[PDB]
C-alpha cells in the first residue's frame, strides 16, 4: 500500500534513466527513431497552456508590460 | 444516473447519512475556524457505531 | 447534439392531466370557502 | 503665454507648455499638440476607466466585467444598509396585477411547450418524419462590393432546398465526448457582514 | 459677445473650449450663446470615432438632429491656417457646407482631411486627458457609444 | 537543456495535472504547480493557473494573496493593481486585501491613488485599526486638514468618546489647542446626558490643567458632575484622586 | 426605531401524534382542509384527518428518507420527493404512484409545483434544480450554477419565478423561461436552508443560523434583517396576518412579526418519552389552510399541533 | 445558419445561385462537431462546391468558410494575420482545442452576427501590404475539376465527360501542391503563405537613405498640372516641409523637410502611390 508505492517511487525513475541513458545515446548515435505516438492528454503541457484563462484586464497599461527569462 | 436498487441499499444509506454530518454540523455549527476536522468527526461517528453495536 | 438512443420507459404514456372536478375540490370552491 | 489672438503669428508652439491653459492655434500650420493631444498611443489593455454621472470611480463596471446591462450586480454599501417600511399600503409593496400574470402564463406555457415537445420528440427517435418544408427564397446583400465579382450585381437572390435524409441511415457521429466543465461566471461580490475572529478560548472551546 | 472658454462639464469630466472669433467669430457666436442657452443638456455623443474623432451636440442624438441660432443652419467661417491637423478641434460638422447647425466635434488626433469641409474654430483648453478617456470608451457599430455619455452642465466663459 | 530538462519538466506538468485532475478541490496543489512555474519563470502559465484556480474557488484569501504576490515580485504593476481592485470588489469585507493593496501603492508613491483607495475603503466604514492607520498614513504626510478631516468623519460614524479623546490627543500634540476646545465642546454634547460619563470630562479637566485655568477646571468639574449623571463608586474614588490632582496642581 | 408592531395572541400546544418509526421530515396540508400529509425517514408517507388527528392512511413506495411531499391545487395528485434520487407522482384516486421523474444524481432535497401551470421543480444534492413537465416527465431546463446542495426551491407566478437557496452560502432568483440566474444574493454566511414568500406582499424571507433576512421582489433588494434566533433553521413559514413561524434544528421555534421583525414568542418544546434531548429538532412548519392551526414536524417522530390562544389581549401579553 | 461566408470567386457568377442545405451535414475540420452544410452550384459545368467550416469557426479569424482565404483582403491566413502584425493564441492539443472551441461558441453566442470575434477589429488597420497582396479580379480558375486520372494515364471512356480537368498533372515537387486544410487554417507553414511573403517583400517599396542630414526628398515624375501648394497638400500635414522644389524643366519635385519620420511617413506611403490627379510621382530622398 504505502511503502510499496515508496519503493516504486524510485524504480519508475530508473526506467525513465534507462529510456533516457539508451535513448540519449540512441538518438545521438546516427537514428533518431520515435518509440510511437498515441498520447491524447500527454502534450497538453508541454505544447500549449492546457485550459487557457487570459487575465482580465482593469483600468491599466498591461500591453506594454513585459518580462525576463531564465 | 442509475438508480438505488437492492444491492446499493446499504451502502446509499451510509452515503447519504454522512454527506448529511458534513451538512449539518461540520460544516454548519462550527466555529472551529482553521480547518474543521470533519474528517475526524466521521470517524468519531463510525466508532459510535460501532460502540452501539458491541454494547 | 441530440442522440437517438431512448427507453422503455419513456414511451408515451399517462397523456391527459386529470384536472380536479367540481366536486372534488375545484380552485373555485377554494375560493370560495369559509 | 499664448500670444493674443490677431497676434499669435509667427512662431510655432512644439512643447505644450506655449498652450499655456491649453489650446491649439488652428490657424498655425502645425499638429497642435497641447496637453497630451494629438498623439495616437500604444494600443494598451486598460479597459475603458468611465465615471459615474456624478464623477465618482465606478468599479461597477470591474464587477459586471464582460457583462450584459441585465445583471444586477450588488457591490454598493447602499445596498448593504437596511431600508425602512412602514406601509402595507405601498406601491412598493405591491405585486403584479393578474393581467400580467395572464400575459407571463400564456407566454410561459407557450415556449415551454414548445421546447418540451422538441425533447419528448427525441425520445420518439424512430421520427415518422414529415417532408421538407417549402423552398427558401432569401436575398442577399453581400458586405463585398465591386463590378468585378456577382458579374456586377449588388444583390444576389438565393434558393435553398433542404437534401433528403436516407431514413437507413445510421447516426453519423461519436456524440460522447468527454472534457472539463467550462469556466463559470463572473464571480458575486461577497456582501457579508464583519466577521469576527474568535478569542483563542473560544477556539479552545 | 464672444464667450471665451466656454464649459461643458461632461457627465465623465468637463470640458473647456476657447473659440477664436477672429477666426471663425459665426461659429463663435453660434456656439457661445448656445453654451448659453443650455439646450445641449442631454445630448449623447453622436460619433466616436476612436482616437480619431469625438463627436456630440444635437438634441435628437441619432445623427439627423440640430438647429443653429440663426435658423437651422448658416454658412461655414472658414480659415487660410486653421487646420484640423491635432486633438481638440472643436468644429462644426457639415453633411453639406453651409448647413451647420448643433452638432459639435472635437477631434483626437490629426484630421487634416475635413479641414476644407469644416471650419475649424478653436480648441479645447481643458478637458484633453478626458478626451482621451472618452475616445478610448467601447462604440457600437454606430458610433452612439455603449456608454450613454452626455454634459452635466454646459455654460460659457463670463 | 535541449530535451532532458524539458521532459524533467513534461513530467512534473502532467503530474500536477493529474492531481488536480482528481481534487481540483482543494488548493495546495493549485499553488505548488504555479509557484513551480514561477520558479521555471512562465508568469503567462502561471497566471492562466492562478485563473483557473481562482474560478473553481473565488472565496479564497491565499489565492488572491499569492496570485498578486507573483504580480508584485514581477511588478507588472498595472496587472497587479488589476488583481488587487478585483479582489477588493469581490472580497470587501477582508481587510489585508485593502492593506497590501495601499502598502504597495505607497512605495509605488500615487498617494492620490491611495488616498482614494482609503476612501473606497471607508465607504465600507470598516474599523478602527483601518481608519488609525488611514491617518498614521496621512501624518507621513503634513495634511493635517486631511488628519481631521478623517477623525472627523471616523468619531462620527464611530460614537465613542475615546475616539473624541484620539481626535483632540491629535490636536494637543500637533498643537490645535482652540480645536480641542471644540472638539471637547462637541464631544460633551453630542454624548451628553446620559450616557455621558467620567472619563471625557477628566481629559478635558486635564486639558484645561495644561492650561493653568483652576477656576475654570473647578466649575468644568462640578458642574460636569453634576449636571450629567453623577457617582460609579470607584470610579468616584478616582473623582477624589482626579479632584486632589486639579486642586493641587 | 419603527411603529410598534401588532399585537399578536400566543399560541398553545394543543396536539402530538405519534405515529411514526423516523424522523418527520415534510408536511403539507389539503387544499380543501379535510387532511394533511407526512413524509418521514421510515419511508412512509402518511395521511392524517386534521381534525381528529386519525390516521388515514399510509403508502409506501419510496426506497429511503421522503424528503418532502407536495400537492397539487389543480390535479388529484400528490407529488413526493426522496433520497433515493426519485420524484414520485401519487394519483389520489387509486392511491397509486403513476408517474415518476427519472435525472437526478443524489438525493432531492426538496420540491414545489407552479400553481398556473403543470410543471414541478426540483432540487437535490448534485448542486442543481431541474423543471420537469408534470404530464411527459421530461427535463424541461436544469437550472444549474450554485456550487453545493441546492437546499431549497420555492416557485411563484410573478417574477422571478424560482428562488434557490442552498448550502454554499447564497441565494438564486432564477428566470424560468430563459431558465438561468438573474439575481445572486450573497448576503448570508451560513448555508441557507429555507425561504419563504409572503401571501400578498411581493416579498420573502431566507433564514440561516446567522439571522432571517426579508428582501423586495424582483430583484432583491435588503429590505431589513431579523436577528435572535441563533440555531440552524430549518423551516420558515408566514401567516396571512403577518405571522412569520421560525422553526429550528434545536428544536426552538420562534414566531415573529413579518413587517417589523419583531420576535413576538418562543416555544421549546418537550421531546415524546423515550427521546434524547438531542433528538428535539423541527423539520417542517405548516399553517393550515384557514390559517388558524400550525403543525410541526419534529426529529423525535411527533407531529405537533399548536392553536391560537384566544383569551389573551394586550394587557396580559404586553409588547416590547 | 443564415447562409455561407465565403468570398466572391468561391461564390459565384450568375445572379441566381442555387444552393441545396442539409441540417448537422458533416463536422467543421475546425469546430470539429457538426454543422449545417450549404451546396452552392459554382459555375457552368463548374464544381459544385459546399460550405466546408461552422460559422463559428469562421468568425473566429474572418475568413472564408468555403474560398479559406480572408474576406477583407483574400491572402492566407499567415500573411492578412502578419500584415496587421496579428498574433492569434488559438489551442491546438485535442482537450485543449475542445475546451476552446466549447468556451469560444459561448462566447460567441453573446455576439450579433455581424463581425468577427476579438481582435479581428483591433487589428483592422488593413496596411497597404494587404491592400497591395490583395488580388483585383475573380480568379475563377478555382471551380475547376480535378486531375482525371483515369484521363492522366488514358483511361477516361466516358467521352468528355471525365469528371475532372483532363490536363498534365502537377509535379508534386511544388511546394504550391500539398498544403494540409488544418494546416491553412491554423496558419500553420502555408507553403503559399510563404510565396506572398517573399513576393511583399520583393515588391517595390521607397528607399532609405544614409545621413540624417539628407531631408531633400526627390518626387520623380511630376507634369505640369501640379502645383506648390498640391505637393504641400500632399506633404503638409503628414509632419512639417521646410522647403520644396519643383523641377519643371525634369518634371519632378523635392521636399525639404521639418521632420525626419515624417518625410519618411509621406514619402514611403506615397511610393508610386501618392495618385493626386493621376501623376506617378516617385518619392526618394534627394542628393
Amino acid at each position: 500500500k504505502a511503502k510499496r508505492k515508496a519503493r516504486e517511487k524510485q524504480l519508475e525513475e530508473a526506467r525513465r534513466l534507462a529510456a533516457l541513458q539508451k535513448r540519449r545515446e540512441l538518438r545521438a548515435a546516427g537514428i533518431e527513431i520515435q518509440k510511437k505516438r498515441k498520447r491524447k492528454r500527454g502534450v497538453d503541457y508541454n505544447a500549449e497552456i492546457p485550459f487557457e484563462k487570459k487575465p482580465a484586464l482593469g483600468f491599466y497599461d498591461t500591453s506594454e508590460e513585459n518580462y525576463q527569462a531564465l | 444516473a442509475k438508480t438505488v436498487t437492492k444491492q446499493r441499499v446499504e451502502s446509499h444509506f451510509d452515503l447519504e447519512l454522512r454527506a448529511a454530518v458534513m451538512h449539518d454540523i461540520l460544516d454548519m455549527m462550527p466555529e472551529g475556524i482553521k480547518q474543521n476536522k470533519a474528517r475526524t468527526i466521521l470517524q468519531h461517528l463510525s466508532e459510535a457505531w460501532r460502540c452501539w453495536k458491541a454494547n | 447534439q441530440l442522440s437517438k438512443q431512448y427507453s422503455s420507459r419513456d414511451l408515451p404514456s399517462h397523456t391527459k392531466i386529470k384536472y380536479r372536478q367540481t366536486t372534488q375540490d375545484a380552485p373555485e370552491e377554494v375560493r370560495n370557502r369559509d | 503665454e499664448p500670444p493674443p489672438y490677431g497676434y499669435r503669428k509667427g512662431w510655432i508652439p512644439r512643447l505644450l507648455e506655449d498652450f499655456g491653459d491649453g489650446g491649439a492655434f488652428p490657424e498655425i500650420h502645425v499638429a497642435q499638440y497641447p496637453l497630451d493631444m494629438g498623439r495616437k498611443k500604444k494600443m494598451s489593455n486598460a479597459l475603458a476607466i468611465q465615471v459615474d454621472s456624478e464623477g465618482k470611480i465606478k468599479y461597477d463596471a470591474i464587477a459586471r466585467q464582460g457583462q450584459s446591462k441585465d445583471k444586477v450586480i450588488y457591490s454598493k454599501y447602499t445596498d448593504l444598509v437596511p431600508k425602512e417600511v412602514m406601509n402595507a399600503d405601498d406601491p412598493d409593496l405591491q405585486r403584479p396585477d393578474e393581467e400580467a400574470i395572464k400575459e407571463i402564463t400564456e407566454k410561459t406555457r407557450v415556449a415551454l411547450e414548445k421546447s418540451v415537445s422538441q425533447k419528448v420528440a427525441a425520445a420518439m427517435p424512430v421520427r415518422a418524419a414529415d417532408k421538407l418544408a417549402p423552398a427558401q427564397y432569401i436575398r442577399y446583400t453581400p458586405s463585398q462590393q465591386g463590378v468585378a465579382f456577382n458579374s456586377g450585381a449588388k444583390q444576389r437572390v438565393i434558393r435553398m432546398v433542404e437534401m433528403q435524409k436516407d431514413p437507413m441511415e445510421p447516426p453519423r457521429f461519436k456524440i460522447n465526448k468527454k472534457i472539463p466543465r467550462g469556466p463559470p461566471s463572473p464571480p458575486a461580490p461577497v456582501m457579508h457582514s464583519p466577521s469576527r475572529k474568535m478569542t483563542v478560548k473560544e477556539q479552545q472551546e | 459677445w464672444q464667450p471665451p472658454n466656454v464649459y461643458l462639464e461632461t457627465s465623465m469630466g468637463i470640458i473647456v473650449l476657447e473659440l477664436y472669433w477672429k477666426h471663425a467669430p459665426k461659429t463663435c457666436k453660434n456656439f457661445a450663446e448656445l453654451a448659453r442657452r443650455g439646450y445641449y443638456n442631454g445630448t449623447k455623443f453622436h460619433r466616436i470615432i476612436k482616437d480619431f474623432m469625438i463627436q456630440g451636440g444635437d438634441p435628437t442624438g441619432t445623427g439627423r438632429g440640430g438647429a443653429s441660432i440663426y435658423g437651422k443652419q448658416f454658412e461655414d467661417e472658414l480659415h487660410p491656417d486653421l487646420k484640423f491637423t491635432g486633438a481638440g478641434i472643436l468644429a462644426m460638422a457639415n453633411a453639406g457646407p453651409d448647413t451647420n447647425g448643433s452638432q459639435f466635434f472635437v477631434t483626437l488626433a490629426p484630421t487634416q482631411w475635413l479641414d476644407g469641409k469644416h471650419t475649424i474654430f478653436g480648441r479645447v483648453c481643458q478637458g484633453i486627458g478626458m478626451v482621451n478617456r472618452v475616445g478610448m470608451v467601447e462604440t457600437n457599430s454606430q458610433d452612439r457609444p455603449v456608454d450613454d455619455v452626455k454634459i452635466i452642465k454646459a455654460y460659457p466663459s463670463g | 537543456d535541449e530535451e532532458e530538462l524539458n521532459d524533467y519538466k513534461l513530467r512534473k506538468r502532467k503530474t500536477f495535472e493529474d492531481n488536480i485532475r482528481k481534487n481540483r478541490t482543494v488548493i495546495s496543489n493549485w499553488i505548488k504547480y504555479a509557484q513551480w512555474e514561477e520558479s521555471l519563470k512562465e508568469i503567462q502559465r502561471a497566471r492562466s493557473i492562478y485563473e483557473r484556480a481562482l474560478d473553481v474557488d473565488y472565496r479564497n484569501i491565499t489565492l488572491w494573496l499569492k496570485y498578486a504576490e507573483m504580480e508584485m515580485k514581477n511588478r507588472q504593476v498595472n496587472h497587479a493593481r488589476n488583481i488587487w481592485d478585483r479582489a477588493i470588489t469581490t472580497l470587501p469585507r477582508v481587510n489585508q486585501f485593502w492593506y497590501k493593496y495601499t502598502y504597495m501603492e505607497e512605495m509605488l508613491g500615487n498617494v492620490a491613488g491611495a488616498r482614494q483607495v482609503f476612501e473606497r475603503w471607508m465607504e465600507w466604514q470598516p474599523e478602527e485599526q483601518a481608519w488609525h492607520s488611514y491617518i498614521n498614513f496621512e501624518l507621513r504626510y503634513k495634511e493635517v486638514d486631511r488628519a481631521r478631516t478623517i477623525y472627523e468623519r471616523f468619531v462620527l460614524v464611530h460614537p465613542d468618546v475615546k475616539n473624541w479623546i484620539k481626535y483632540a490627543r491629535f490636536e494637543e500634540k500637533h498643537a490645535y489647542f482652540a480645536h480641542a476646545r471644540k472638539v471637547y465642546e462637541r464631544a460633551v454634547e453630542f454624548f451628553g446626558d446620559e450616557h455621558m460619563d467620567e472619563h471625557l470630562y477628566v481629559a478635558f479637566a486635564k486639558f484645561e490643567e495644561n492650561q493653568k485655568e483652576f477656576e475654570r477646571v473647578r466649575v468644568i468639574y462640578k458642574y460636569a458632575l453634576d449636571r450629567i449623571s453623577k457617582q460609579e463608586l470607584f470610579k468616584n474614588y478616582t473623582i477624589f484622586e482626579k479632584k486632589f490632582g486639579d486642586r493641587r496642581g | 426605531t419603527m411603529p410598534k408592531p401588532q399585537w399578536h395572541p400566543p399560541w398553545k400546544l394543543y396536539r402530538v401524534i405519534s405515529g411514526h418509526l423516523g424522523w418527520v421530515r415534510c408536511i403539507a396540508v389539503e387544499p380543501g382542509n379535510q387532511w394533511f400529509v407526512t413524509g418521514s425517514a421510515d419511508r412512509t408517507i402518511k395521511i392524517w384527518d386534521l381534525a381528529s388527528g386519525k390516521l388515514k392512511l399510509s403508502l409506501t413506495g419510496h426506497i429511503s428518507t421522503v424528503r418532502g411531499v407536495i400537492v397539487s391545487t389543480r390535479s388529484p395528485y400528490l407529488f413526493s420527493c426522496g433520497e433515493d434520487k426519485q420524484v414520485k407522482c401519487w394519483d389520489l384516486e387509486y392511491n397509486k404512484v403513476i408517474r415518476h421523474y427519472h435525472g437526478h444524481l443524489s438525493a432531492v432535497y426538496g420540491l414545489d409545483l407552479h400553481p398556473t401551470i403543470d410543471v414541478l421543480v426540483t432540487c437535490s444534492r448534485d448542486s442543481t434544480a431541474r423543471i420537469w413537465d408534470v404530464r411527459t416527465k421530461a427535463s424541461v431546463h436544469t437550472l444549474s450554477g450554485h456550487t453545493n446542495a441546492v437546499a431549497t426551491v420555492r416557485c411563484q407566478a410573478a417574477e422571478p419565478q424560482i428562488i434557490t437557496g442552498s448550502h454554499d452560502t447564497t441565494i438564486r432568483l432564477w428566470d424560468l423561461v430563459a431558465g438561468k440566474t438573474r439575481v445572486t444574493l450573497t448576503n448570508h454566511k451560513k448555508s441557507v436552508r429555507a425561504v419563504v414568500l409572503h401571501p400578498r406582499h411581493y416579498t420573502f424571507a431566507s433564514g440561516s443560523p446567522d439571522n432571517i433576512k426579508q428582501w423586495k421582489f424582483p430583484d432583491g433588494s435588503f429590505i431589513q434583517n431579523l436577528s435572535g434566533h441563533n440555531a440552524i433553521i430549518n423551516t420558515l413559514t408566514v401567516n396571512s396576518d403577518g405571522v412569520l413561524v421560525s422553526g429550528a434544528d434545536n428544536g426552538t421555534m420562534h414566531l415573529w412579526d413579518w413587517r417589523t421583525g419583531y420576535n413576538f414568542q418562543r416555544v421549546h418544546a418537550a421531546v415524546q418519552p423515550g427521546s434524547l434531548d438531542s433528538e428535539s429538532g423541527i423539520f417542517a412548519c405548516a399553517f393550515d389552510q384557514s390559517e388558524s392551526r400550525l403543525l410541526t414536524a419534529e426529529a423525535d417522530k411527533t407531529i405537533k399541533v399548536y392553536r391560537e390562544d384566544d383569551t389573551a389581549t394586550e394587557e396580559t401579553h404586553p409588547v416590547s | 445558419a443564415d447562409f455561407p461566408i465565403l468570398c466572391q470567386t468561391c461564390l459565384g457568377e450568375n445572379p441566381y445561385i442555387r444552393m441545396t442545405k442539409e441540417k448537422y451535414g458533416k463536422e467543421c475540420k475546425i469546430c470539429a462537431r457538426p454543422f449545417t452544410v450549404f451546396r452552392w452550384c459554382p459555375g457552368v459545368r463548374m464544381r459544385f462546391k459546399k460550405t466546408e467550416v461552422c460559422q463559428t469557426c469562421s468568425k473566429l479569424k474572418n475568413v472564408c468558410q468555403t474560398c479559406l482565404l480572408d474576406l477583407e483582403y483574400g491572402l492566407p491566413i499567415q500573411v492578412r494575420d502578419a500584415g496587421l502584425s496579428f498574433k492569434d493564441d488559438m489551442p491546438k492539443s485535442d482537450v485543449n482545442k475542445e475546451y476552446y472551441t466549447q468556451n469560444m461558441e459561448r462566447e460567441i453566442s453573446n455576439s450579433d452576427g455581424t463581425r468577427p470575434v476579438g481582435m479581428l477589429g483591433k487589428a483592422t488597420s488593413t496596411s497597404d501590404m494587404l491592400l497591395k497582396l490583395a488580388r483585383t479580379t475573380p480568379y475563377y480558375k478555382r471551380n475547376r475539376p480535378h486531375i482525371c486520372s483515369f484521363w492522366v494515364k488514358g483511361e477516361c471512356k466516358r467521352g468528355e465527360e471525365c469528371p475532372y480537368r483532363h490536363e498534365k498533372p502537377t509535379d508534386p515537387d511544388d511546394p504550391l501542391a500539398d498544403q494540409n486544410i488544418k494546416d491553412r487554417y491554423y496558419g500553420i507553414n502555408d507553403p503559399v503563405a510563404d510565396k506572398l511573403l517573399k513576393r511583399a517583400s520583393t515588391m517595390p517599396r521607397l528607399d532609405p537613405p544614409e545621413d540624417k542630414t539628407i531631408t531633400t526628398l526627390y518626387v520623380g515624375g511630376l507634369g505640369d498640372t501640379i502645383t506648390e501648394t498640391d505637393l504641400r497638400n500632399h506633404f503638409y500635414q503628414f509632419g512639417e516641409i521646410r522647403t520644396i522644389t519643383v523641377v519643371q524643366r525634369q518634371q519632378c519635385a523635392f521636399i525639404q523637410f521639418a521632420t525626419r519620420q515624417a518625410a519618411e511617413v509621406a514619402a514611403e506611403k506615397s511610393f508610386n502611390k501618392l495618385i493626386v490627379n493621376g501623376r506617378r510621382l516617385n518619392v526618394k530622398w534627394g542628393r
